[PDB]
């Protein structure tokens, strides 16, 4: 898997 | 005379200019207050999803690791960190 998206703004 | 909650605001409103470097300095501002009690809306784990990442932006995988492992310690179904921890341990193989 790839990581996560990044945290929201 | 900033509130904990308004230092988190000013971080994550840097992180959304892409500036890492104030984001991580606003986020351990945050992450001290709390960690010396202080009350406010703002969680740990809210406040390490973001350290961690621009810690990482910053190129420094293995504190991103260490903070990434304190964030599932604290938020073990967080969306974001047990995935983070994933591939922070892949990275640290390629040493």
């Amino acid at each position: 898997p790839p990581p996560p998206p990044p945290p929201p703004p | 005379m900033l509130s904990v909650d308004d230092c988190f605001g000013m971080g994550r409103s840097a992180y959304n200019e892409g500036d890492y470097y104030h984001t991580v300095l606003w986020m351990e501002q945050v992450l001290k207050q709390l960690d010396a009690g202080e009350e406010a809306t703002t969680t740990k784990s809210q406040v390490l999803d973001y350290l961690s990442y621009a810690v990482f932006q910053l190129g420094d995988l293995h504190r991103a690791l260490e903070l990434t492992r304190r964030l599932l310690s604290l938020d073990p179904s967080h969306e974001r960190a047990g995935g983070n921890l994933r591939y922070f341990e892949q990275l640290l193989e390629e040493e």
